[PDB]
């Protein structure tokens, strides 16, 4: 996937997935209004990753 | 591939082409890793922003090709997919993290001078080769450039292109973009100071990033073409999926779903 | 069995034939050097 | 098959063994036998 | 090597490095001739005026190297010596006559793409290749410049250097040095009147002078960098141990 | 070994080995005392090799 | 020999070359006096100031040579030394008096057309011959000039050199050097105004000064090249050891032990 | 041995053996130091040798 | 006779025994009288 070429356009408002707006890449968790991206990119869960899976020993 | 050259017959016997049945089109590149398994980048099969959600019954695996269009009558073998496994932690949001997938073939392929698997990095090989400065080779039928003059066709190479690129140091990949860069990705490309240049591009995605071990003369796959900003852009760098880190999973699926 | 890779990484047209493709050496030279 | 020891001596695996020639190699060969 | 260029990866698999244990220092060059036998110049081991007489335990041999300093991990091969064999009639007092010596390795080094033995000459080939004009090849990690106390240079090379030098007719060698020359020696180098220039220098001693026989595309060792006056000086030539003439001895220490 | 660079200078007197005296090179058996090399070389080597044999 | 000439093949069958093993070099000359006994000068084996002090196992004896350098294959014989007897009164300290020595070969040398012993002089052949004016012959492969020039000529000779020198009158010998003379020595060489010149030189030491008795045509060894001032200097004369005198010692030690 | 030439270099002072000084020969004892020597050598003697002891056979 | 063994010394087999005269020889003989 190649960003920057407007191939993945952000929906007006809070982009739910990382994408490009004007020419800037709005990280998941921001809202862009035309040529401008404002927000606080800190999603994708706040809880750290862990291991579990059905590998019962 | 941007700023490349035509590949030699059989110089990349692992290169696989993901073809869409209807409408006929090149979806992505891929790498043969065994006789019944093909490694590729998950985003090719699943990307909601592009309404992407393929079923194994929607793709054809073309192995041993060279011409991007010619039906290599007795050279290329075409296999159908039996099943697809996209990494369960595929983070197509936020940063395309763990962009990796495995496709099983309904029938094992018969290797040849044109059909041969690439090795997955072991550990020593990984630690030895993956370093700022060492070069890797990417191969693909993807767009020849970002954008060009219409007339001829704005792009689309006639024969598999190939380009060698150096591994760039983590801080640099990180400073080259604002997308949260994880440990499961690395970047490759020439720094603006080097007059040499080149990069993967749309359609090369899924293609391997192979390196040749001096310690044993064998070709190992270090990365998978994942994402980047434009193609061959001054300052930006293309990021490849750090195969060796996902190796644990690759093995797991393979072992429980086959051998 | 299926997965084995006993010959993985060894191109039939090149490695098996003591023949290198044009750019092959460029990788080797990127390694043993350090610039 | 016989002889004694390293019969394949002097044949470099990265050049002769693969039909490659180092840049200045030609320079040597010319002095030995050149055209006119 | 004065006026040389960095050698290509693996363009000289016989090149050996004589490394002193402590202090760590590069002593001489050498060349692999059999899986366990190395060849080097006698003065690299025994030269009294410099308090040099290296016991078979004072040195180390690093085979298959390209970089001088760095430790090429799974590429180079560091081997220990079992015994040093210096030529009997080695005359270090007069002109380093018979400046030849062999060193036996504790264990036969497995050959790789970077490690391969050179072929010793034979009467035929030797007589066909050793002629004034014909060029030879010198290789080593020694001084890039004579480095006079004023001429600011970098001194030590980073990577192995290689240079091609023409063999010079006996009388010109004879006529250039005040030191007595013998049949066990031959000189090479560019005459002042020519354009190209180059020569071996301190640190390259022991390095092999090789030529490629166009009769079977193989590299034959014709000489060993022995002595000379200064480095790359106008008119002076470098002298090399005439390997072929000593083949009898080289063979004698082995034979069967 | 390379002469001419004062790396192998010899003491005053019967130079027991070819050396670099002042700027000139002295030969075995010759002699020098800073201001030039004076004396006649030995020689060794010139003498054709031999090995005493019988049975 | 300064001012000499190439010798004829076999004209001095007792001329021996004292050769050094390692390094290879010419040490001195000597004379075969028997099938196993060689006579030489003491200083060629012992002389502290130059650090010379050899052992039988470090020297070689090349008998029947001609060319100074070439290994004369089927012609010469090269023997090893068993024991070296030096005179217990070798005065290397101040006089170079009794400068004489004998070496015993490990095995006798088979005589041939090129190897034959010289005769030692008797109490009267000595008396009749050792007389001022009588000429003797000195041979050796030593230097051609005191200090020779290279390039347009060389210095060391190619083939054995021969020269005839007249025995000089005692008083003149004495008045020619500062070095005290003794009865155990005699000097030879032409006087300045005589015109003819010649003299042994470095590398000729240990060489025999022989003469031919008109009484029987035999070649007797009267003197041994010992010391001198320079080479061919106008005014100096070479000093040779008086063999006939030390003979009493030689014959004694020839019975050995 | 040949004097006058300088092959037998002389030690400054003492001169344990008849050596070659600058050029003039200096007999045992006559201490040399380039510019000739004491002029007076010695030891020395004038009595005629004689035999009066057993040491030979 | 006595002496110390074999009496054949001083006789060059290449000259004396063959009744030959080496160049310089004649000069030594003349020195025994001529001069006075």
């Amino acid at each position: 996937i190649r960003f920057g070429m407007g191939k993945v356009p952000c929906p007006d408002g809070e982009v739910g997935y990382t994408c490009d707006c004007g020419e800037k890449i709005c990280l998941y968790g921001q809202s862009c209004n035309d040529g401008q991206c404002s927000g606080d990119p800190k999603p994708s869960s706040e809880f750290e990753e862990f291991e579990i899976d059905e590998e019962e020993k | 591939i941007v700023e490349g050259s035509d590949a030699e017959i059989g110089m990349s016997p692992w290169q696989v082409m993901l073809f869409r049945k209807s409408p006929q089109e090149l979806l992505c590149g891929a790498s043969l890793i065994s006789d019944r398994w093909v490694l590729t980048a998950a985003h090719c099969l699943l990307y909601p922003p592009w309404d992407k959600n393929f079923i194994e019954n929607d793709l054809l695996v073309r192995i041993g090709k060279h011409s991007r269009t010619r039906y290599e009558r007795n050279i290329e073998k075409i296999s159908m997919l039996e099943k697809i496994y996209i990494h369960p932690r595929y983070n197509w949001r936020e940063n395309l993290d763990r962009d990796i997938a495995l496709m099983k073939l309904k029938k094992p392929v018969a290797f040849s001078d044109y059909i041969h698997p690439v090795c997955l990095p072991d550990r020593e090989t990984a630690a030895s080769l993956l370093q700022a400065g060492y070069k890797g080779r990417v191969t693909g039928w993807g767009n020849l450039k970002e954008t060009w003059t219409a007339n001829v066709g704005k792009g689309q190479p006639s024969v598999l292109q190939v380009v060698n690129l150096p591994i760039v140091e983590r801080p640099v990949c990180k400073d080259s973009t604002r997308i949260r860069i994880t440990d499961n990705m690395f970047c490759a490309g020439y720094k603006p100071d080097e007059g040499k240049r080149g990069d993967a591009c749309e359609g090369d995605s899924g293609g391997p990033f192979v390196m040749k071990s001096p310690f044993n003369n064998r070709w190992y796959q270090m990365g998978i073409v994942s994402w980047g900003e434009g193609c061959d852009r001054d300052g930006k760098y293309g990021f490849y999926t750090h195969v060796f880190r996902l190796k644990k999973w690759i093995q797991k699926v393979i072992d429980q779903f086959g051998e | 069995f299926g997965s084995g890779e006993a010959d993985c990484g060894l191109r039939p047209l090149f490695e098996k034939k003591s023949l290198e493709d044009k750019t092959e050496r460029e990788l080797l030279e990127s390694y043993i050097d350090g610039r």
